[PDB]
């Protein structure tokens, strides 16, 4: 666990590379260790798809968000929203990789409601974007998406899909 | 408190067990007992994507 | 077009940035200058979409291509094919930027048929991938794709669309 | 004869007339008379994309 903590705390772009005995140990101390790698890949390999579809669905269900002065009116605010969606998505993916949400809660979520409140970022749209990412991640982990598929040994990843959904629930609770 | 640097953990999963390698496939870690497999994590700033922002604004009504 | 020829000849990652008076001059030197900028953006901003859909269509119409000893069997060969499709698409996009096909013909296409023939890269699949990219680019230039839209001033771009198709036709003729 | 370096001209179009800029928006060229507009061209190696290769193999039957 210390390899990831080092590069996350430094946050300088230095990478931790986990293979061999280090990788065998990583998977040994989490549940469903191999399936968990596939579940993490199902998220990160689809990051742009997940983010664009969630923010697009947030707007198509509530087009007031893209009306003049709306939450994502103008390219700068739309881009900041897509950026936030990916930031959140990636902390969830790291939570699923590590088997806990501590970095998600401490580095990403702590004080996030207050930040959005002061900025006027609408919590309803924010929650909806998270909810769509949650449902999309669920399909990808289960390999039930309509178009993009993942080829892995056949089995049941419901537990990992629930664990991922729980990390999204931590975001929804922090967004309020 | 949360960070304010727009940085997030970028997780990359590698499965090169089909044998297709590139320069980055060796030297990053030991592969003992886990040939072809690696997890990479690094902190990266998530940038604005003008192209995607413009695309969503123009296309959001199309599922 | 001497700035472009500089960095194309050098082929070292050096960029030509074209703004201000240089860009005004460029847009008057080529035909339909402002529409041509939009037509080019319609290609390059959708490059991953165009390439993935064309190679996917090539395979879905001939799944032998992904069977053992097929043209894109194994991740290695599929990746090389996706690479070639983007290479070709990007030389087409540069032809549309500059208004001529010289770089496409000289640097990308000259001897390409012999290269593919010596390797046994199947010409029918290659031709179909190009054909699908041609049709996809045509819709994007005309902003008639079903999902991804481009917001531009209303008007006609059928001269630019025809020109782009002509560059794809030179690819089709070259790889026979 | 054709090149063999896998390099292609990468064309990038910029329209920042809405006013949103960033570090890369200045000092690349003069904007005299064409505010917020730029064409960029460079030669870059087109790399292999394992994620997309795997995706097409698994998903090509889905339009
Ligand atoms: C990159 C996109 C996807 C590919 C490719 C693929 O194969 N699946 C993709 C995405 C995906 N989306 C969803 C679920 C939802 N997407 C929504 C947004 C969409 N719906 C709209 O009405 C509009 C605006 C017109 C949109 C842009 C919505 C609202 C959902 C449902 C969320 C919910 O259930 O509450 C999924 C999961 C469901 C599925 O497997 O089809 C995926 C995988
Ligand atoms: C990134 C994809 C696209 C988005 C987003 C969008 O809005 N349009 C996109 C792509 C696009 N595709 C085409 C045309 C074709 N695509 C084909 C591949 C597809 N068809 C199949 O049968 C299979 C395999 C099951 C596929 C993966 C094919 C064959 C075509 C037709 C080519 C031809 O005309 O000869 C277009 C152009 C037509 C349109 O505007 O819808 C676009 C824009
Ligand atoms: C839910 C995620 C889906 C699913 C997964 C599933 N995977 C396996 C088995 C394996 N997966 C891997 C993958 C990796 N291990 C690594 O270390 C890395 C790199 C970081 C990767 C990508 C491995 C090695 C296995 C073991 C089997 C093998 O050698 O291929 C299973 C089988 C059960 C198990 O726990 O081993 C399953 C079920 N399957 C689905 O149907 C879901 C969509
Ligand atoms: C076919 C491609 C579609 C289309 C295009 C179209 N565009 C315009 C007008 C303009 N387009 C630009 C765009 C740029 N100029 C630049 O220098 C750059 C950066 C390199 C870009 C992106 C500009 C500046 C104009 C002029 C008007 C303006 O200031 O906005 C037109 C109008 C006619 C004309 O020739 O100007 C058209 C028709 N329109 C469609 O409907 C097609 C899908
Ligand atoms: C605001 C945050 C919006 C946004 C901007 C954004 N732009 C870039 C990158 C570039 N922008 C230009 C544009 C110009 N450079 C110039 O010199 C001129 C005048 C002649 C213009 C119009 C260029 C050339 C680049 C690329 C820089 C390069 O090649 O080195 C970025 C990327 C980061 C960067 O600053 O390089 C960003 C984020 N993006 C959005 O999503 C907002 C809507
Ligand atoms: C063949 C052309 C296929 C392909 C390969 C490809 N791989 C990468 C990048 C990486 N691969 C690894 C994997 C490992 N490194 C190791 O040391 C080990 C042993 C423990 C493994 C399993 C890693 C870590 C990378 C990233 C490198 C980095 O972080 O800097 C690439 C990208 C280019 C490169 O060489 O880095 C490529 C092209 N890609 C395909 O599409 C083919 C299927
Ligand atoms: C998208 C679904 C919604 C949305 C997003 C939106 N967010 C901002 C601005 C900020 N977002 C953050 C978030 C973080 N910064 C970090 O460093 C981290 C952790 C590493 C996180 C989670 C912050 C700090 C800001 C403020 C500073 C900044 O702009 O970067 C905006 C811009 C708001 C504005 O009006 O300026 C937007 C638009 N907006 C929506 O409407 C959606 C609901
Ligand atoms: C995809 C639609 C089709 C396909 C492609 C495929 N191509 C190769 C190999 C090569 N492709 C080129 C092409 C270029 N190299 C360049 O530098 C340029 C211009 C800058 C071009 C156009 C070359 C030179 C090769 C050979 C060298 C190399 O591999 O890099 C392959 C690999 C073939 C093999 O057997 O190893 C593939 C798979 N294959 C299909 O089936 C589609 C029809």
């Amino acid at each position: 666990l210390d390899a990831f903590s080092k590069v996350i705390t430094s946050a300088d772009g230095k990478a931790a590379y986990v293979g061999g005995a280090d990788l065998q140990a990583l998977k040994k101390f989490v549940s469903d260790g191999n399936k968990r790698m596939d579940a993490v890949n199902a998220i990160v390999s689809n990051a742009s798809c997940i983010v664009s579809d969630a923010v697009s669905g947030m707007v198509c269900e509530n087009p007031s968000l893209i009306a003049p002065n709306g939450g994502v009116y103008s390219n700068r605010k739309m881009a900041a929203c897509l950026r936030d969606a990916e930031i959140i998505l990636r902390y969830v993916s790291y939570s699923l990789l590590s088997g806990d949400s501590s970095v998600l809660e401490d580095r990403c979520l702590n004080g996030l409601k207050e930040t959005y409140s002061s900025l006027g970022v609408p919590a309803a749209g924010n929650a909806r974007a998270v909810a769509i990412m949650k449902a999309t991640v669920n399909s990808f982990i289960n390999n039930t998406a309509q178009q993009k598929k993942l080829s892995v040994p056949s089995g049941d990843c419901s537990a990992l899909a629930s664990e991922a959904g729980g990390y999204f629930d931590k975001v929804t609770s922090a967004i309020a | 408190a949360m960070a304010k640097d727009s940085k997030a953990p970028v997780v990359e999963i590698f499965d090169e067990r089909d044998g297709c390698t590139s320069a980055g496939s060796t030297g990053k870690a030991s592969d003992a007992g886990e040939k072809g497999l690696l997890v990479k994590v690094s902190m990266q700033k998530v940038g604005y994507n003008a192209i995607m922002a413009k695309s969503v604004a123009a296309s959001y009504m199309n599922a």
